[PDB]
């Protein structure tokens, strides 16, 4: 399970559907310093308390536009993980992915989807008719 | 460059296109 | 999902991971460049597809492309 | 090319394909495109600059003095 | 004088089999 | 007279039989056998 | 910024006393005002006389008095 | 005064200048010349 | 020869015309120049036609004007723009008119016949091909 | 995931309504479907084909059962000039007894519509006079549809599906398509004509019961095997011949008279079975030059890659790079595709422009509603057609064209100075529009300042020349075939101008369209014309042009025809897809389309009215259009149904509101976006899930339309509304009009 005391908020229509118990939900947790307002990712406003936040969230951009432009651009609190929850209980911590953020270069991250030239030597479709492979994917 | 076949190509288009003109402004019948 | 390719014109300037709404993309070691860094997107899947990456790419052209590609529920952004 | 030399750019996709820029430092380490050329003309994201290798631009005018 | 009762229904008649010509074009292009 | 829709043409019924049956009466089926078989799982 | 409005109001309420000017000066200079005060329900109002360069001068219409 | 002689010099002044003195060319040539047509320019009034 | 245009003044349809017309300065002397020197249709209104050897001068004059107008002004633009590239700034002389330049491009181009026709004999007019942006292809 | 659809696991594990609509969109894509061979691609294109004839064939018969089962096609036959033709018969179960009484017309006891196809006068001049007749036929059609469907489904079993070689094989289908398709049918259809036709034209009946043993000419076949030809020509149909009957008819089967038959006012038959005849001979001719089992013959390839001339070094045909081309094109179906449209629009337009001022089909030109229909019909389709063949020609950009294996052709250098083309398009359009746009204006200006003395008003001197060098006297001209003394009207070596006489007659008749007089406003509408042609074309070029990239896209290619957008960076990429261009190029057809169909209905309404001086004055200016063409003639339109009663033009009236409606419509697809559609269903999606009592729920996520679905969706809504609103009118006002 997942720690840390819901916000005050008063209710609201941008909160979770169908989807949440259905497909995925997603879960920010934080630490502040104090109880302060906070704009909710929906519109509304909401109070943080001074211990551990943990708010549900419907999409992963809600989680990362509150916890970027929100908790460190604003709040600068740095400590905020992002979770997705399944139905069944399955819990995945994934935001930030290795426990340091993304735009931080980090030693052990391998090269994903690299192209070993400039985007203009990409052939062209003639060239891959019928073969399967776009010319993005080219080798 | 002087352009052999291009410019024998347009003059040639140039002669139809007078000889036209010619017979449209009564010069020649 | 959508697919974000990283060419090897990269400057290593983490503009793309920072304009990322979903964090598709990381920085990586890298040596092809001064910056001894290029992105990566390790995390398609979360792609929405809103091309901000390619917009703070200051490469010319640009060393970041989106190809967008089959829908699901989280690249059509649905809530619902 | 070196610092203060006119180039020609020959990359394909670059919006300063054929055009004239000014280079303002070459890196003298292995990265795949050391040069650094300025432009007049700013392309459509605003930017007046980039990198390029030295097979993409041919010298057309050399350093002042 | 257009055509009779009989007409009509011997059109009617013969249009079913193009049309079970249809179906059967149809469904072998499908697969 | 011209107070209803009539036919000259031979088998006239023909008409008010198969206007409801095309326009009306069948196309609801025809979406449903369409929504069936544009829905069903692999 | 609110010294920007009150000095932009200020502006636009001169333009506005300009327009007033002008449909009054219009009103006492080139208008049929008092054939129209003679005979209100026979006199069209008229306040705009157009020049004779171009055969524009067929817009003005004979409006009475 | 010499900012306002540089503001004189601006595209948009000097793009309605050259408009009005052309316009008014062109006004003054049709009080002068009415029903000037093509196969009658320069040519005596009748 | 084309029948079917005759001159104005021999239609009665360009007289009725002219009769019914309003008395003003509008109407009167263009009517007159117009039946002295106009060809009228089976309407009444005078038709420009192209193809008469005579009154040429009438079909030359007025285009020769408008292309020597018309280049006049290209011209004079072309050069103030060739004049504004070798400055640090072109952008702020093309929102801000250098008066002393614009002058000295004017008063050349009032001879742009000849300088263009020099231009193009001497390679001056256009740039080569592979100095002038492109897209791939 | 779904099953549907079948040939995309992309779409089919789309969780949203997208999936639908896509499917129906990329269905006929066949390239682009998963696991896609070339061999099964063309396997499916032609069991494809197969169906499309089949489909056709079936709708021939349809029209062919309708006139035959509630038509009044024997009663035409007698009274054409006054007898309304019948396309079908109406039951709408929801008519009023004004609307039975109204539609209840054409000597019909029932309510009926009016035909306007010209099928009538078609199958009057081909011979056919009896009901039984068009039902046999009609039934023969519905055996040949079947006969097509049986050959589409076993074109796909595995020992007669075609191999790629037989497919890619040019030449023999080259030839069988030239000698075979088109001149074997071209002499059938003479054939038909000499045997049945001109028999059946001349009050003589010739069927399947008794054509075996009625020679059509009284020589018989020996004259044409002895030499005796002009036989065949001797003691045509006289001035005087009454069509349908033997009363003035002739015996000469094979006739060059030209011009008009006098009663009809349309083309000789005799003249139509010889200009068959010889277009046969030509086809057949030129169907045995191109190589296929025997040696003999051109071989495409050998001539596209020919690098000498006579001996001489050329870069090929007129000195050009034509190399390689041939794999292009045999490799490419997009650019066959291309060229087919292309051609199929010109001989569409050509159909149109010729078909009005040269009726072929007894008393067609004196039914002015159904002349006014055809070309229209025919003209917006050649405009689709060209439209399609540009859009066409960009996929063969994107997808099928290679570098490599055209570097240095005609193909290579077009797509190097792209630049240039597109640039003297776009100035070309220019000076049309600012020209055409300034004149128009001009000339309202001084109609309305009434001076309309003072109008520039510049006379189509070339376009009266031509007239007058095909024979027009009108003009006072006295060049070629205005000239009786001219070389050209002589024919000084051998006089053999035995199409002088007629076509002269026709030409200077006063009371047909052929060669039709023009003045300046004729000139002006031709201008208006060719702005429309170039703009169209400007945009149809640059779309295809620079599908493979520019320099706002480099990578275009990459990302396929079709696609929104490449996002707001760059200063923003709204509609720079060679799919967007081809959309927005579709705006620009159906602007010409509109101006070619307004400026012909107008002169023909002008023309039969009587009051032709209307539009010779009034088609000036364009308040000339707006007034005496729009406003004046959409009265008994609008007035087909009012607080009075009701009339046959009700229907009309309706679906000119009805177009009306659907054009406003696009315009909420074409300016309306996505974004706002998205979240107004998102918050009715909200609404359902809390509403209690609704037990209802989407299978496929509710979403708005793709950015792309929005555009073809708001131009197909302005194109319905377009043709609709069009049709409602044309039809309406020359109906309710004149017969
Ligand atoms: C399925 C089922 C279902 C259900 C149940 O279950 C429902 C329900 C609801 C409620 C809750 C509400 C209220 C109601 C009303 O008033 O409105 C409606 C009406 C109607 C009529 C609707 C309809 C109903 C149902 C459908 C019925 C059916 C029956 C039939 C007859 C069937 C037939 C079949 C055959 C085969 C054809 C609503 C609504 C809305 N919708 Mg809603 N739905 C649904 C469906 C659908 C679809 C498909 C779509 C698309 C088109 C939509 C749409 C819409 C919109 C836009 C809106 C709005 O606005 C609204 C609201 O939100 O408010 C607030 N939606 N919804
Ligand atoms: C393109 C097209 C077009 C064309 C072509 O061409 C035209 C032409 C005409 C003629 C013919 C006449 C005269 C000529 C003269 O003036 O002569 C002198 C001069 C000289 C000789 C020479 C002069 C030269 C100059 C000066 C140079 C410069 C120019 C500039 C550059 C321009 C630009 C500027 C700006 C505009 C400001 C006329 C006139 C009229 N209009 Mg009409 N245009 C048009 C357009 C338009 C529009 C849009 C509208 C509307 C606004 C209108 C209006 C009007 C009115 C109201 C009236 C008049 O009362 C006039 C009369 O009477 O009538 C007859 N219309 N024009
Ligand atoms: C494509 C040809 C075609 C078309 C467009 C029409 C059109 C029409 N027919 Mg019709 N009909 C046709 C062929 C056609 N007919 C043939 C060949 C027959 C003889 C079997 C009939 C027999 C017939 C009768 C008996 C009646 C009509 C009627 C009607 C009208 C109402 C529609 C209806 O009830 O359909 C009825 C249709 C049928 C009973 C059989 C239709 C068979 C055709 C060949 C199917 C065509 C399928 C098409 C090609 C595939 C479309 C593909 C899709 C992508 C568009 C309408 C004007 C009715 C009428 O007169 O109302 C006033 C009516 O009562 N039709
Ligand atoms: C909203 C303000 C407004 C507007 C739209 C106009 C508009 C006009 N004025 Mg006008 N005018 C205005 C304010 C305005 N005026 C004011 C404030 C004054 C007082 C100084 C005048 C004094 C004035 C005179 C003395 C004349 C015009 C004239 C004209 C007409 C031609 C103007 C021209 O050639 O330039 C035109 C209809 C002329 C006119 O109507 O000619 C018959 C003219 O002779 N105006
Ligand atoms: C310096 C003036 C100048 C000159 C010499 C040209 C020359 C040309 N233009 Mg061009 N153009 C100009 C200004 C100019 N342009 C401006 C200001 C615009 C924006 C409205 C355009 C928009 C434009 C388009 C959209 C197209 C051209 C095209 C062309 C080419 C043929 C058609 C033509 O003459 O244009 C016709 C003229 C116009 C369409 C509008 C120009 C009229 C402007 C208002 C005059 C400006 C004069 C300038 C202010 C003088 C200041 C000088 C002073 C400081 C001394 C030709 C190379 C066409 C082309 O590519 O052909 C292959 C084409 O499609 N031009
Ligand atoms: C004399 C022999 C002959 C004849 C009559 C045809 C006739 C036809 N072939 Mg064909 N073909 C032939 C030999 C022949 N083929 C050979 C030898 C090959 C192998 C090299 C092919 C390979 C072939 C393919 C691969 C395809 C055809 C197709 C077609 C049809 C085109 C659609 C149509 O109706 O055109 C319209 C007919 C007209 C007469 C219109 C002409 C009027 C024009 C517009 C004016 C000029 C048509 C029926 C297509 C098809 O599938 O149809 C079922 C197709 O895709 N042919
Ligand atoms: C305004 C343009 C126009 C006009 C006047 C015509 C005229 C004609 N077409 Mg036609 N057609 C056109 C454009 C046009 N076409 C285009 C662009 C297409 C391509 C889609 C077609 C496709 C087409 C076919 C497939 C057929 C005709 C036929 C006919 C003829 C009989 C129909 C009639 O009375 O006229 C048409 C009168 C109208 C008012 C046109 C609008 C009709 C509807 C309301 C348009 C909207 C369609 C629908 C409601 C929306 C989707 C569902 C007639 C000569 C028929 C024929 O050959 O006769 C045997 C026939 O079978 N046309
Ligand atoms: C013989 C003629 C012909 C043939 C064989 C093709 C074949 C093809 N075209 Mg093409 N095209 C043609 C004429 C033709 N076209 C013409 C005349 C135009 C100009 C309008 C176009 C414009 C065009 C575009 C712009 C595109 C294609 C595309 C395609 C390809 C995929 C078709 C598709 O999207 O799925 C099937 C598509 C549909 C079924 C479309 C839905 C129906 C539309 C919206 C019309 C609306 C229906 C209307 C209300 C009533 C119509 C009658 C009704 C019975 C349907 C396919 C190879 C596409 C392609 O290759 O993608 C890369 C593509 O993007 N074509
Ligand atoms: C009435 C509607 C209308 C008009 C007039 C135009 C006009 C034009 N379109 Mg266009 N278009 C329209 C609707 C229209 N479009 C729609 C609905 C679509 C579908 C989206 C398109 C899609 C389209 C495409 C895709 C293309 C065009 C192009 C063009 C240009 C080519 C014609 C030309 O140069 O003529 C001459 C120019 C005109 C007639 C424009 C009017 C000029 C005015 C009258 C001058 C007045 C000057 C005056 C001082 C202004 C007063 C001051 C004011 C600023 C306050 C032209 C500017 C093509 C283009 O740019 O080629 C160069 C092109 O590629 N259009
Ligand atoms: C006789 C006549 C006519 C006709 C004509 C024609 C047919 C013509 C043609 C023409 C042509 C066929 C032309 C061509 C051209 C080409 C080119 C290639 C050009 C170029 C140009 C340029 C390059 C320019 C430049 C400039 C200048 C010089 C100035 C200004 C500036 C600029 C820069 C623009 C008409 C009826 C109308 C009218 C009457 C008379
Ligand atoms: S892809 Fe572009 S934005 Fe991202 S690191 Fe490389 S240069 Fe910077």
């Amino acid at each position: 399970t997942l720690e840390g005391q819901t916000p005050i908020f008063g209710g609201g229509t941008g909160g979770l559907l169908t989807k949440a118990e259905r497909e995925e939900k997603y879960v920010i947790t934080w630490t502040s310093p104090k109880e302060q307002v906070f704009e909710m990712p929906t519109g509304g406003s909401a109070i943080m308390r001074q211990g551990k936040n943990k708010l549900e969230i419907a999409r992963k951009e809600y989680g990362i536009a509150l916890g970027g432009q929100q908790l460190r651009a604003k709040f600068k609190i740095n400590d905020y993980k992002i979770y997705r929850v399944y139905p069944n209980g399955e819990t995945q911590m994934i935001h930030p992915a290795d426990g340091v953020f993304p735009e931080k270069v980090n030693q052990g991250r391998p090269k994903v989807r690299y192209v070993d030239r400039n985007i203009g030597s990409n052939p062209s479709p003639a060239k891959l008719k019928f073969s399967g492979v776009q010319p993005y994917d080219a080798p | 460059a002087p352009f052999p076949f291009r410019t024998i190509v347009s003059l040639i288009l140039l002669a139809g296109n007078i000889l036209v003109a010619a017979i449209y402004f009564h010069i020649i019948n | 999902s959508h697919t974000v390719k990283i060419y090897d014109t990269c400057i290593g300037c983490t503009q793309c991971v920072r304009a990322c709404p979903t964090d598709v993309l990381e920085m990586v070691p890298w040596d092809g460049c001064k910056a001894a860094q290029i992105a990566s997107s390790p995390r398609t899947e979360d792609c929405v597809g809103c091309k901000r990456c390619e917009t703070a790419c200051p490469t010319d052209f640009l060393s970041i492309r989106v190809y967008l590609g089959a829908e699901t529920t989280r690249s059509m952004g649905l809530a619902y | 090319v070196e610092r203060g030399s006119k180039v020609r750019i020959l990359r394909r996709e670059s919006y300063w394909y054929q055009d004239v820029g000014l280079v303002a430092s070459v890196d003298k380490s292995g990265i795949k495109y050391p040069v650094i050329v300025r432009f007049d003309k700013v392309n459509y994201a605003g930017v007046n600059t980039n990198n390029f290798a030295d097979f993409e631009l041919l010298e057309i005018e050399k350093p002042k003095a | 004088m257009n055509i009779s009762d009989t007409q009509v229904f011997v059109a009617l008649v013969v249009a079913l089999l193009p049309g079970l010509l249809a179906f059967r074009l149809a469904t072998e292009l499908y697969k | 007279d011209m107070t209803q829709l009539t036919g000259s043409y031979a088998a006239s019924w023909l008409p008010w039989i198969m206007i409801p049956l095309i326009f009306y009466i069948l196309p609801f089926p025809v979406f449903a056998l369409i929504f069936i078989w544009i829905e069903k799982e692999a | 910024i609110s010294r920007k409005i009150f000095a932009a109001h200020f502006g636009h309420l001169a333009v506005i006393f300009i327009w007033l000017s002008g449909m009054y000066f219009h009103g006492a200079k080139f208008s049929n005002f008092e054939a129209w005060m003679a005979n209100p329900t026979g006199v069209k109002p008229s306040a705009q006389v157009v020049w004779s360069l171009v055969g524009q001068d067929i817009l003005n219409a004979d409006v009475g008095g | 005064m010499q900012h306002v002689f540089k503001y004189l010099t601006l595209a948009p002044v000097m793009a309605t200048f050259t408009m009005v003195a052309l316009s008014v060319v062109l006004i003054m040539l049709q009080i002068w010349f009415p029903g000037l047509q093509y196969g009658t320019y320069f040519k005596p009034t009748p | 020869a084309n029948s079917t245009l005759v001159p104005c003044s021999k239609s009665p349809a360009f007289q009725a015309r002219m009769k019914n017309a309003p008395d003003t300065y509008y109407f009167n002397k263009p009517f007159k120049a117009y039946a002295k020197y106009e060809l009228c249709g089976t309407d009444g209104l005078p038709h420009l036609p192209l193809d008469r050897l005579d009154r040429a001068t009438d079909v030359l004059v007025p285009i020769g004007l408008f292309l020597y107008v018309a280049g006049f002004i290209g011209w004079s633009g072309r050069s103030y723009l060739r004049a504004t590239k070798s400055a640090s700034d072109p952008e702020m002389k093309e929102i801000f008119i250098d008066l002393p330049l614009a002058l000295q491009s004017i008063s050349k181009a009032v001879l742009w016949p000849l300088l263009a026709l020099q231009e193009f004999l001497s390679g001056d007019l256009t740039a080569r091909d592979e100095e002038i942006p492109i897209s791939p292809r | 995931a779904t099953k549907f659809p079948k040939f995309s696991q992309d779409l089919a594990q789309d969780p949203t309504t997208r999936r639908i609509w896509y499917a129906m969109a990329t269905a006929h894509d066949f390239e682009l479907h998963d696991g896609m061979t070339e061999e099964n691609l063309y396997q499916k294109i032609f069991a494809s084909h197969f169906g499309h004839l089949a489909i056709i064939f079936l709708w021939a018969s349809g029209v062919l059962f309708h006139v035959a089962w509630q038509g009044n096609f024997e009663q035409w036959i007698k009274d054409p000039l006054n007898v309304r033709p019948i396309a079908h018969a109406i039951w709408d179960a929801q008519f009023g007894p004004p609307a039975i009484e109204a539609f209840t017309r054409a000597g019909a006891t029932n309510p009926v519509d009016i035909c306007y196809s010209g099928v009538y006068h078609w199958w009057y001049t081909i011979g056919m006079r009896t009901n039984n007749e068009l039902y046999v036929g009609a039934i023969f059609l519905l055996l040949l549809a079947a006969l097509f469907l049986f050959a589409g489904w076993l074109h796909l079993q595995p020992r007669y599906r075609p191999t790629l070689g037989w497919f890619k094989s040019a030449e023999p289908r080259l030839n069988h398509h030239l000698a075979g398709l088109f001149g074997v049918s071209s002499l059938a259809w003479a054939a038909h004509l000499i045997h049945v036709a001109i028999p059946e034209s001349r009050g003589q009946h010739v069927g399947w019961d008794n054509f075996l043993f009625t020679p059509p000419h009284p020589a018989g076949l020996g004259a044409f095997f002895t030499g005796n030809w002009s036989a065949y020509a001797q003691n045509p149909d006289t001035a005087q011949h009454v069509f349908n009957s033997s009363q003035g008819a002739g015996t000469a089967i094979l006739t060059f008279l030209g011009g008009f038959h006098p009663q009809t006012q349309s083309l000789w038959l005799t003249d139509m079975a010889h200009h068959h005849v010889a277009i046969a001979v030509l086809f057949i001719i030129a169907g045995h030059m191109y190589r296929t089992n025997w040696g003999i013959g051109h071989s495409i390839k050998e001539m596209l890659n020919s690098k000498s001339f006579f001996g001489a070094k050329v870069e090929g045909p007129f000195n050009l790079p034509h190399q390689g081309l041939y794999d292009t094109i045999n490799n490419s179906l997009h650019f066959q595709l291309s060229f087919a449209l292309a051609a199929l629009g010109v001989a569409s337009s050509l159909t149109a422009q010729h078909m009005y001022s040269m009726p072929p089909y007894a008393f067609i030109g004196q039914d002015f509603t159904t002349q006014a229909a055809l070309y229209t019909h025919h003209q917006y389709i050649a405009g689709f057609l060209m439209v399609g063949a540009f859009s066409h020609a960009g996929i063969f950009w994107i997808r099928d064209y290679d570098p490599e294996q055209n570097k240095g052709n005609v193909l290579d250098r077009m797509l190097r100075h792209k630049e240039a083309i597109i640039s003297h398009l776009s100035w070309v359009s220019l000076f049309l529009g600012f020209h055409t746009l300034g004149l128009y204006v001009h000339n309202d200006v001084e109609v309305a300042f009434g001076a309309a003395e003072k109008q520039v008003l510049i006379e189509p001197v070339f376009a009266q020349f031509i007239q007058a060098a095909h024979g027009k006297a009108l003009y006072g001209f006295n060049t070629l075939l205005s000239n009786p003394d001219s070389i050209a009207s002589t024919a000084w070596p051998n006089h053999a101008n035995v199409w002088l006489p007629g076509w002269l007659d026709a030409v200077n008749n006063t009371t047909n369209s052929l060669f039709l007089t023009i003045g300046p406003g004729d000139f002006y509408v031709h201008h208006a014309i060719a702005l429309g042609l170039h703009v169209t074309t400007l945009v149809l070029v640059k779309g295809a042009l620079d599908a493979r990239g520019s320099k706002l896209m480099p990578d275009k290619k990459d990302f396929g025809y079709a696609f929104p957008c490449d996002g707001p960076g760059r200063g923003g990429t709204c509609d720079i897809s060679a799919w967007d261009a081809s959309y927005l190029a579709v705006f620009w057809m159906l602007n010409t389309l509109g101006w070619v169909t307004f400026y012909w209905h107008w002169k023909h309404l002008a023309i039969w009215e009587g009051n032709i001086a209307q539009f010779n004055e009034s088609s000036t200016y364009l308040m000339g259009w707006f007034r005496d063409y729009l406003w004046l003639h959409s009265a008994q339109l609008i007035n087909g149904y009012n607080p009075y009663g009701t009339n046959s033009l009700a229907i009309w009236s309706w679906m000119f509101l009805w177009g009306h409606l659907a054009w406003a419509v696009s315009f909420m697809f074409l300016i309306t976006w996505r974004g706002y559609w998205q979240e107004l269903i998102e918050t009715l999606v909200w609404a359902h899930e809390k509403t209690p009592l609704s037990f209802g729920y989407w299978r496929d996520k509710p979403v708005a339309l793709s950015i792309v679905q929005a555009r073809l969706v708001g131009l197909t809504h302005f194109t319905v509304g377009y043709i609709a609103t069009y049709g409602a009118f044309l039809i309406a006002s020359t109906a309710g009009k004149f017969g």
